[PDB]
């Protein structure tokens, strides 16, 4: 609960969310190239009415 | 008690990195019709 | 170019459905409205001061100007009746009204 | 007791129900002008047109 | 004479920036004198709800510069959060369960 | 009239309901019934999966997965938290006493 | 921490630490009270078994319970007094363990806010601020013994008068 | 009403620039912890779109035939001038007004003005950009190292005059002189400290011709501010030529 | 029930009438420097001389002897049966060490204001719980902390008259 410890949990929360950027990007750029990726969020809809 | 120059250089960081909402290049097909009936629909 | 306001009016112009001169005049139309609102896509995007303020930045100085001047009042150890006061008036404020109260009577 | 025991068993799992919902609820609230107060829409200077 | 005033402006407009960069230094410290009398004087007015308003904004202060977010957890851990907030709660478990997340 | 054709569009999903069998088929004037049907089609409800299309396959990357939570992750939400226990063995005397 | 084990860690620490110093010189969560008329006592034993039975399968569970919604029983798991009787305060104030996991003071850096911090809940703030504006109008009745008060000599009250005079010339 | 809220550009941001740098500040105090800043930023988020979208040339002339948007519009401009004690925080006072001013840019040169409390407020609104001095000209000059602004407005009341149909009628009425509004009217112009409308709103726009800064320093500067200087001078013309000709007393 | 007469006489510990006479001359004599009074009373320190004005105990555990009026100041660390530090009463003495002592005999009722007026506050203050003196004690050293508060709202207030003086003549 000290600093030494605060700053070593906000180190490993960063390089969490670096990696989830990558995966981000990465899940970007594979249906950029024609190929249906899931995302971090859900698929949003299905072919019913709604495209 | 803390240096909060460097915990406030760090969380700019974890700030920009971190899931808040979706980008435009992975917004997918944006489908005008759904927003128009989600905005009716009086849900929050 | 310059269209018209003819050419602005709905009858000239499509709407949600579900001749020559017409796709004459959309077309200048068309081509003078989208070079005159299109937005700028290049710098100059501050547009003022409250655009680019930082709350983080001014948050983080608040944090050291709250903290400090905490630490001016308790951790002070010095008595109520030995803070000794400043100065109403400067070095170069005493003598500019020095020297303009001689060149008064003018 | 066998009851309570019952409550003192399935407590932290209602308590992971009682986060998750609420980082749910916290998902609804959302807006995009709560977060960076400055997103820059878009503007235009006056043109000659 | 044209160029002769023009050469006294020229001469007499350095000695005017130089008293305006002092201007701006001395607005700045007026502004930064005024907040700290202002902190001043709040506290001595009330030394509880200052005392109180001091520390609500320190921590909530270090809370939103490290990044966190979220309730209070020690609000949301008690009983009566969840029957004063009846009413989301009942649109929110629908909301879940009926899209197949709970 | 919502409850038949809402009943009535549910037994065959893949068909679209015209107006045309509902004023067939309910009593009353061709306006209002299409009124009704329009509004109701406009909302979902009836007519939304009369052309369904299948979504073929999902290479998926890590953490983007059903079970892809690990308790390592940070919670950013989730507000309730994990403490450290502070083994110090005054600290021990007073949870004896406490 | 077992006082009985004469070799624990406690034992040896507590009595060398009271050596040392003569040398120098029950309240039970009672869960099924909350049998509020849309729910009994009966619901809630059967919602308890069921959540023991089949962990977070709300059909099943309101399956088990029978007569009422998954909805309801979600709810009223969420709603249940568990914790609450083992927590501190009944709804004075926790004071900055309120909150925990943000705590930005410390002994060094701030010796005196810290304890200020833990003070602040005990005291009452209408005669904190009646004893501190008594001791204002104790400094002014010592003192005295328009901006009179930064102003308090003859002489800087010409200063400003002859400030206000150049400044209207 | 009770007090028509005429703050200016420059005292706004000093403002927000004091409120931000507060210690005790409540400027983020979060969505999910007050539904009043929820209702704020669900306002400021419909602005922002509604600024956002009339960028084409299709939506320019779709949102000026819209009577919900006319209605919308002239629903936040009566509260962002006369009551804006619900708003929050300070900096969404100046966002409204930051974007309704742009999305009346784009608008004005189809927009037939409504009612004659609208067309009052448009004044306000356009009026609230630029600096007052402490009769004369009671509009020091906006220099233009600070902020374009105030050039937006001045396309509004360039746009907005052109039609001598309700426009220049509504115009007309306010500036010289269906049953409630006239007691409002009649509420809203004495409200405001006769013929002190007309100086002022003349006085501001032979404010952002820069006259003094084309000629202190000599072609970029014209070259740079012609069109707001033309869409001033049309304005000036039109007010003077077919406003101006009796209740005056000055 | 001794709780009561173990505070009693916890305040008039090892303060004899003496000691009490040459406290209270280098208190109605000296003004605000405690170092100079503890050296009138030789044989004690200037904090024992400020918790015995305000009349109030030492060494922190004869106040809350238990651990339920105390929030959090039962889950405080300390070094136990040992080694006394006292947090709040070293601050409370650090705090009504800077403000003026006659004004604090102006501030409240309770403190000490001449050798005739021991003993009717020594019965008027009897009869109190323990959670009583750290109550006033907090009362009193927050009330001279808003004091001190006001002293440096006034100086910075001085301060910005010379930033508006030094304006005027730029």
């Amino acid at each position: 609960f000290s600093n030494k410890e605060y700053i070593s949990r906000l180190w490993h929360t960063l390089k969490y969310y670096q990696d989830l950027k990558n995966t981000r990007m990465k899940s970007i750029t594979s249906t950029s190239q024609k190929i249906p990726s899931a995302s971090i969020w859900g698929n949003g809809y299905s072919g019913y009415g709604n495209g | 008690g803390y240096d909060i120059n460097y915990i406030s250089k760090i969380g700019e960081k974890i700030d920009s990195n971190k899931p808040i909402f979706l980008f435009a290049p992975e917004l997918g097909a944006i489908n005008l019709h759904a927003l128009s009936m989600s905005l009716q629909s009086k849900n929050l | 170019n310059i269209p018209s306001l003819t050419s602005f009016a709905e009858e000239n112009n499509y709407q949600y459905g579900y001749t020559y001169a017409q796709q004459q005049l959309n077309k200048q139309r068309q081509d003078f409205e989208r070079v005159r609102l299109r937005p700028e896509q290049l710098s100059n995007i501050i547009h003022d001061e409250s655009d680019t303020i930082s709350f983080r930045s001014n948050l983080l100085k608040n944090f050291i100007s709250s903290n400090d001047a905490f630490n001016m009042l308790s951790l002070t150890t010095v008595p109520c009746d030995r803070i000794e006061k400043s100065r109403l008036f400067s070095e170069k404020t005493i003598r500019y009204l020095m020297q303009k109260q001689h060149e008064m009577k003018t | 007791a066998l009851y309570d025991y019952y409550a003192l068993q399935l407590l932290p799992l209602q308590k992971a129900v009682r986060g998750h919902v609420l980082q749910f609820e916290w998902h609804q609230n959302s807006l995009l002008t709560n977060t960076h107060p400055n997103f820059l829409s878009k503007i235009r200077n006056i043109n000659v047109q | 004479e044209l160029n002769e005033n023009a050469r006294e402006l020229e001469q007499i407009k350095p000695k005017i920036a130089l008293q305006d960069k002092e201007i701006t230094s001395v607005l700045s410290n007026l502004h930064e004198s005024n907040k700290r009398y202002r902190f001043f004087k709040k506290i001595s007015e009330d030394p509880v709800k200052a005392l109180n308003e001091c520390i609500a904004s320190t921590s909530n202060a270090l809370k939103v510069l490290s990044g966190d977010e979220g309730y209070n957890e020690d609000m949301v851990r008690r009983a009566n959060f969840y029957k004063e907030n009846e009413a989301m709660l009942r649109e929110n478990i629908e909301v879940i369960l009926s899209n197949g997340r709970m | 009239y919502r409850n038949f054709m809402v009943n009535s569009y549910r037994l065959n999903p893949n068909e679209y309901f015209s107006v045309t069998t509902a004023r067939r088929n309910v009593s009353g004037d061709a306006a209002a019934l299409f009124r009704l049907h329009k509004f109701l089609t406009k909302w979902g409800l009836i007519n939304y999966q009369v052309d369904s299309k299948l979504l073929p396959k999902n290479i998926e990357p890590p953490l983007t997965s059903q079970y892809s939570t690990r308790h390592d992750a940070p919670r950013g939400l989730f507000p309730f938290e994990s403490y450290k226990p502070s083994v110090q063995l005054p600290d021990m005397a007073k949870l004896k006493k406490m | 921490m077992n006082t009985s084990d004469s070799e624990s860690t406690l034992y040896k620490y507590l009595k060398e630490s009271k050596r040392k110093y003569d040398e120098i010189t029950l309240k039970k969560v009672k869960i099924l009270e909350q049998i509020d008329e849309n729910w009994s006592k009966e619901d809630l034993q059967k919602l308890l078994k069921g959540i023991q039975e089949f962990g977070a399968d709300w059909y099943k569970v309101a399956k088990n319970v029978g007569n009422k919604s998954p909805e309801q029983c979600i709810l009223r798991f969420l709603q249940l007094p568990i914790e609450d009787k083992f927590l501190y305060g009944d709804g004075n104030g926790l004071g900055p363990l309120k909150y925990a996991p943000h705590l930005p003071f410390s002994k060094s850096e701030n010796p005196v806010l810290s304890t200020i911090a833990f003070l602040v809940g005990l005291v009452n703030p209408k005669t904190v601020q009646s004893m501190t504006q008594r001791a204002i109008q104790s400094a002014e009745s010592i003192k005295s013994q328009y901006r009179s008060h930064i102003f308090a000599t003859n002489e800087e009250r010409q200063m400003n008068f002859l400030t206000n005079e150049l400044i209207r010339l | 009403p009770l007090k028509i809220h005429r703050t200016p550009y420059l005292t706004s941001l000093k403002k927000i620039k004091d409120e931000i740098d507060d210690p005790f500040t409540k400027i983020n105090t979060r969505g999910a912890e007050d539904p009043k800043v929820l209702i704020n930023d669900q306002l400021s988020t419909i602005s922002m779109i509604l600024r956002n979208i009339s960028f084409s040339d299709n939506n320019s002339r779709i949102m000026s035939r819209n009577f919900y948007l006319k209605r919308f519009i002239s629903d936040l401009l009566w509260l962002v001038l006369i009551h804006p004690e619900n708003f929050t925080c300070n900096r969404k006072i100046l966002n409204f007004k930051k974007d309704l001013v742009i999305v009346l840019s784009n608008i004005s040169h189809l927009l037939e003005i409504a009612s004659s409390i609208d067309c009052l407020l448009i004044l306000i609104l356009v009026i609230s950009f630029g600096q007052p001095k402490l009769e004369s000209l009671t509009f020091n000059e906006f220099q233009l190292q600070w902020g374009k602004y105030q050039t937006f407005g001045v396309d509004i009341l360039a746009k907005l005059f052109s039609l001598e149909k309700p426009n220049l009628n509504y115009f007309k009425s306010i500036l010289l002189n269906n049953h409630k509004d006239k007691k409002l009217l009649r509420r809203l112009l004495n409200l405001y400290n006769r013929h002190n409308l007309l100086n002022d709103v003349v006085s501001f726009l032979f404010s952002a011709i820069p006259l003094q800064q084309v000629l202190s320093q000599p072609s970029l500067l014209i070259d740079q501010f012609s069109p707001v200087i033309s869409q001033s001078l049309t304005s000036i013309l039109v007010i003077v030529q077919k406003i101006l000709p009796f209740n005056f007393n000055k | 029930p001794l709780k009561k007469v173990k505070i009693l006489e916890q305040i008039d510990e090892n303060w004899s009438k003496e000691d009490l006479q040459k406290l209270l001359k280098g208190i109605q004599e000296f003004g605000a420097d405690w170092y100079k009074v503890a050296k009138n009373v030789g044989n004690k320190s200037p904090e024992q001389c400020i918790l015995r004005f305000l009349q109030l105990p030492i060494e922190d555990k004869f106040l809350y002897g238990d651990g339920n009026g105390l929030g959090p100041l039962k889950y405080a660390p300390h070094l136990p049966f040992s080694k006394s530090e006292n947090p709040v009463l070293s601050t409370i003495a650090f705090l009504v060490g800077l403000v003026n002592p006659k004004t604090v005999q102006s501030m409240t009722q309770r403190a000490i204001q001449s050798a005739e007026s021991i003993k009717s506050q020594k019965e008027e203050i009897s009869d109190q719980k323990p959670i009583e003196h750290i109550k006033e004690g907090s009362e009193i050293a927050i009330s001279s902390l808003g004091y001190r508060s006001h002293i440096f709202a006034t100086n910075e207030e001085r301060q910005m008259n010379f930033l508006t003086n030094e304006l005027i003549r730029l």
